[PDB]
């Protein structure tokens, strides 16, 4: 029941009907970096509205009077670009971390690591310390559902702007979108050529706990 | 429209080569899990035809063909090399579906599974490795009759007449999501609308169900004399055409857009119109009487929505019980219209076995026809 | 060579008396070879082509002193016919820089 | 009568191009 | 309807289309599409502009005072360089 | 040297014509370079130069196949002169036409 | 995939037929135009 | 230095034109124009007068001069439309039409 | 002026239908004002001075 109610959708207005509730408007809900269930719900709404409601894409492409600026699009696209570049660097730093395979406190650090380098030399203890490939790869992508929703919500808005963007507002960031998507696809297609990065994990079908 | 408004078929042995000016130009040439597929297959004689399925790639001059030996082949305008696909689970191929927003992915429906072949578009070898073939299946969902991808590329559907649940799949997280309904029949065929928001699902019974891809809701149509046999969406998805076994009719049903919030309801108008009449008529020709009318087994629309091709089958009183191709001109705004264009004739002594349009032919439309000779033809319609 | 001194003045001073000069390209040839032999292990086509266009740009400095027969045979060994055209022109271009 | 005009495509634009901006 | 025909048919070299060509670029563009290089003796010479006739026309039959060189030097450089008079364009640009 | 003549006749490059116009004066296999040169001129539509080199395969060294071949060559020299005067009205290609 | 002589056969026949038409135009006792006669010559000039 | 150290000959147009990626925008369009007029697939002859007298190369100079003047007027039509969007009514369809 | 239309496309329509003599200075003042209010939005300095 909790897992149904806490993974049911939410809807966030993009443009505010009243000024107080504007904290809960989608551009502000994304950029304010709220508790992660809200940032997941907000990107799940962004990945729904961008296919299944044209008026809510038109809330994103709007210019905010009096000052004429596309604050809704430029706040939404900027935070999707923050997360996509964050994943590009998260993939690079793991590929590097795979190519690389007062006095009391520093004395404790030295003794801790002198102990690591005596415990690793004992097979029965190395057997517990080991860097699991499947689990460490699954730790890199452990948050990837957030990044899939930023990616599909943005690429649906960049598809719909071709008939809904009366202001060219999405076209102004299209070069930066294509650069960040292609450098991310490069980071993915550098990473996926690593040992165990190509292989699929074994699954049980119809378990009550899921493994997605 | 009605059949008593068509021009005559061309004189017996002329082949229709193309449409131009809206004229059809001619020349002198160009159950078990087996029999339950034969009850619902898209090919008008699937149990004896050499060709079991045809499918274009949704963006490119590439196509997949399933054959009576349970090969699937791939052909492409930029490749003389033809990949021959056969897996250790591949048997009685019923349907084919290429993935949109990809070059590299083809789905295949079999007697015991779905097969998702991955194909390297720059390395189209004559027989790719049996590892390049991701297997999907679930208990009770066998045989698989039909397959349909979402336009946005992120979801796949599958049908089985044994199974009171559409199976939605994500091929990438490798998940299986049954949509179980409270009886009636199982699933026979499946069709998305082009927006990817609406889905038709047919059954073995006098009931169809339409579904919503947003909140996964269902709307129910149990109001037919026979089974719903076939249908097609308009390019906007606002219109759905359908036919019923025993009824010589093309029906239409409308779906307005969600100018209103907060309720997952599939949203169709309460009841269907009739828009074409396929009753058992005569037409006069230079070769005497000819006779038409029967039941519509397949219908396919062009990407532009201006040509509807209809694969009829005559009753055993009209043309010996042959299948026939009718071509209609269509309009989708402001009114929905069906107008005649004409009747498509092939190689003398052949029968039309399957029809479908090309998805990216930038000169009106292009109709693929599979014939009982085992031949494929491609008839352009220039507009 | 080792201590990175320019040699033109010691060549001419050596040529009242008898003999020859030069290499220094040993370090660049070693680097070009470090890339070329890893191109035989790299499965990643785009990065095999990267490390070959890097290996080539080390050899393209030193194209007067390279065993071009062996390097272009070692390119054939990896199907890098692109570097066989490029390096063999850069190895004529500098042997007759006057025409 | 026959002669060139004496104007560029930028005169009736007055402030043209990608330049003349103080920072990126 | 005049200008599009004078271009596509390489004719009326003595019309400048001054109701349609706003600027010196548009005189250059009109006359450069009107250019032939080819001794088709079916062409009447009153329709026949060669590049060499147009080169002379700018350098000698109009000259540096026609383009107001002291006020618009880059426009006269554009006039010579887009007629491939590169040596004259340099011996102009190396004065000022 | 590898019998790839169709692919020599795929190189659009200026150097090819001065090369054949050297070899047709210098190699003892002179006939092969005249044969490449008329095929180059016909393919490039310099038919006056093709005819004015096909003569230089019928100037030969030992006789052609009959007076009936001489009569097509005379009528093709006539055609080549009537090609010349109809493009450049020089008196010499009209003097040589009567001849 | 002919013998090359069954292409040599056809270049020479078309040259001979083209000349047969030009010689005939030069023997007609009626004013054909300078343009129709020049077009005829230009057609074997572009078969030379 | 690249010639002296035997390297591949660089494009001198890009070395010189990067001095016009600084201040004077008219010198920046002058170098853009010079670059579009040196974008020529020259016959690698040992004679500049024969290359400059070629019919093919003189067609190429005019083919490039027309392409420059056309992209110049394409920049003018873009800037004029993007300044005046409320008159221009550009909508949401890309292409010169 | 607010919605950044050009006032030539309303002054010349007023001038057929308001004082039927020399309706003029209303339109000159309106255009002088349009240029002044557009100068408040122009960021290129030399063109603001234009």
């Amino acid at each position: 029941l909790f897992k149904i109610y806490a993974t049911e959708a939410h809807v966030f207005p993009v443009q505010p009907p009243f000024a107080e509730g504007s904290d809960e408007c989608l551009p502000k809900v994304l950029n304010s970096n709220p508790p992660p269930i809200i940032k997941y719900l907000a990107l799940q709404d962004l990945m729904l509205l961008s296919q299944y409601s044209p008026s809510r894409r038109q809330e994103v492409f709007s210019l905010s009077q009096p000052g004429g600026h596309p604050h809704n699009w430029t706040a939404i696209s900027r935070e999707c670009l923050n997360l996509l570049n964050g994943m590009t660097q998260k993939l690079i730093l793991y590929q590097e971390a795979a190519a690389t395979n007062s006095v009391i406190y520093s004395w404790i650090q030295n003794k801790r690591e002198q102990i690591k380098n005596f415990l690793s030399k004992r097979v029965l203890i190395m057997y517990f310390f080991s860097k699991h490939p499947e689990a460490s790869i699954q730790a890199v992508f452990s948050d990837a559902q957030m990044h899939i929703w930023a990616l599909e919500g943005l690429s649906h808005l960049v598809a719909a702007s071709f008939t809904e963007d009366r202001f060219g507002v999405v076209q102004t960031t299209l070069p930066a979108i294509l650069n960040t998507l292609l450098t991310l696809q490069e980071a993915v297609d550098k990473y996926f050529k690593l040992p165990h990065a190509s292989s699929k994990p074994p699954r049980i079908s119809g378990s009550l706990v899921d493994t997605s | 429209c009605s059949l008593g408004l068509f021009p005559p078929p061309p004189p017996r042995g002329q082949v229709t080569l193309y449409e131009h000016n809206n004229e059809l130009v001619t020349g002198s040439s160009y159950l078990r899990s087996e029999d339950l597929i034969a009850e619902f297959a898209q090919v008008t004689n699937w149990s004896s035809c050499c060709l079991r399925v045809f499918a274009w790639h949704p963006h490119t001059n590439k196509f997949a063909v399933a054959l009576l030996d349970d090969s699937v082949r791939v052909y492409n305008a930029s490749s003389t090399i033809v990949p021959s696909l056969k897996h250790r689970l591949q048997r009685n191929v019923a349907s084919l579906a290429w993935k949109p927003l990809s070059a590299s992915v083809l789905a295949v429906a079999c007697q015991s599974c779905i097969l998702i072949w991955t194909l390297d578009p720059t390395s189209l070898s004559t027989r790719p490795s049996s590892g390049c073939a991701q297997v999907l299946s679930h208990p009770g969902h066998t045989p698989v009759t039909s397959l349909a991808w979402a336009p946005s590329g992120g979801r796949l559907l599958s049908a089985s007449p044994v199974d009171a649940a559409i199976r939605v799949w994500d091929v990438s997280t490798e998940t299986c999501v049954p949509l179980p309904w409270f009886r009636g029949g199982g699933v026979t065929n499946l069709l998305w609308s082009p927006d990817g928001s609406k889905i038709l699902a047919t059954t073995p019974s006098a009931v169809f169900r339409v579904w919503e891809a947003q909140m996964w809701t269902c709307e129910r149509w149990p109001t037919l004399s026979g089974r719903c046999q076939t249908g097609c969406w308009s390019p906007d998805g606002s219109r759905l055409l359908f036919t019923v076994l025993g009824e010589p009719l093309i029906y239409s049903l409308s779906f307005p857009e969600r100018c209103g919030e907060g309720k997952g309801c599939v949203g169709g108008a309460k009841s269907a119109t009739i828009v074409a009449d396929l009753s058992e008529t005569t037409i006069q020709t230079p070769d005497g009487e000819e006779r038409l009318g029967g039941e519509a087994h397949s219908m396919v629309w062009d990407p532009s929505g201006e040509r509807l091709a209809v694969l009829m089958k005559g009753k055993p009183r009209v043309q010996d019980g042959k299948p026939v191709i009718l071509l209609f001109r269509t309009r989708n705004s402001p009114v929905f219209e069906l107008l005649p264009c004409g009747i498509i004739q092939g190689e003398p002594g052949a029968q039309p076995q399957l029809i479908t349009f090309h998805p990216s032919f930038n000169k009106g439309a292009l109709l693929s026809v599979g014939w009982s000779t085992g031949r494929i033809a491609h008839i352009p319609l220039y507009f | 060579i080792r201590d990175n001194a320019a040699v033109d003045g010691i060549s001419l001073h050596l040529q009242d008396i008898c003999p020859l000069l030069y290499s220094t390209d040993d370090a660049i040839c070693s680097k070009a070879n470090e890339l070329l032999q890893r191109s035989r292990q790299v499965q990643n086509k785009t990065e095999k082509e990267r490390m070959l266009r890097e290996s080539l740009k080390e050899y393209q400095k030193i194209s007067n002193q390279v065993d071009l027969s062996n390097v272009c045979a070692q390119y054939r060994q990896v199907r890098f016919y692109e570097g066989v055209v490029e390096l063999s022109l850069t190895a004529a271009e500098k042997k007759d820089p006057q025409g | 009568s026959g002669a060139p005009p004496v104007r560029s495509i930028y005169d009736d634009i007055s402030s043209p191009g990608l330049g003349s901006t103080p920072l990126t | 309807k005049r200008a599009v025909y004078c271009i596509i048919g390489r004719c009326d070299v003595t019309d400048n289309q001054s109701e349609v060509a706003d600027k010196t670029e548009d005189y250059l563009w009109l006359k450069l599409n009107q250019v032939c290089f080819d001794d088709d003796g079916t062409s009447s010479p009153q329709d026949r502009l060669t590049l060499s006739q147009f080169q002379k026309q700018l350098l000698e039959d109009y000259g540096e005072s026609h383009f107001t060189v002291n006020q618009q030097p880059f426009l006269y450089f554009q006039v010579l360089f887009l007629t491939a008079q590169f040596e004259a364009a340099v011996a102009f640009l190396f004065r000022m | 040297q590898v019998d790839l003549a169709d692919k020599l006749l795929q190189v659009a490059s200026p150097f090819l014509e001065p090369h054949l116009v050297r070899m047709a004066k210098v190699d003892q296999n002179r006939v092969r370079y005249m044969d490449l040169l008329w095929r180059y001129y016909e393919k490039n539509r310099s038919f006056s130069n093709a005819a004015r080199v096909l003569s230089r395969l019928a100037d030969m060294h030992s006789t052609e196949i009959s007076l009936q071949q001489r009569l097509e060559y005379i009528a093709r020299a006539i055609l080549s002169a009537k090609s010349s005067t109809a493009i450049s009205s020089i008196a010499a290609d009209g003097e040589f036409l009567h001849e | 995939s002919r013998p090359q002589r069954v292409i040599e056969d056809r270049d020479s026949q078309l040259r001979s037929q083209a000349r047969t038409l030009i010689t005939f135009a030069g023997m007609i006792p009626y004013r054909t135009s300078g343009d129709t006669n020049a077009r005829l010559v230009q057609m074997e000039v572009l078969m030379n | 230095e690249k010639i002296v150290n035997g390297h591949l000959q660089p494009n001198l147009v890009d070395l010189c034109a990067s001095v016009a990626e600084l201040d004077d925008k008219s010198i920046s369009d002058m170098w853009t124009m010079v670059k579009q007029m040196t974008d020529v697939l020259l016959t690698p002859a040992t004679d500049a007068l024969k290359n400059r007298s070629s019919v093919e190369v003189r067609m190429e100079f005019v083919r490039q001069a027309l392409a420059y003047l056309e992209q110049s007027y394409k920049n003018y039509t873009l800037v004029t439309v993007f300044g005046n969007l409320h008159q221009a009514q550009l909508g949401g369809v890309p292409g010169t039409y």
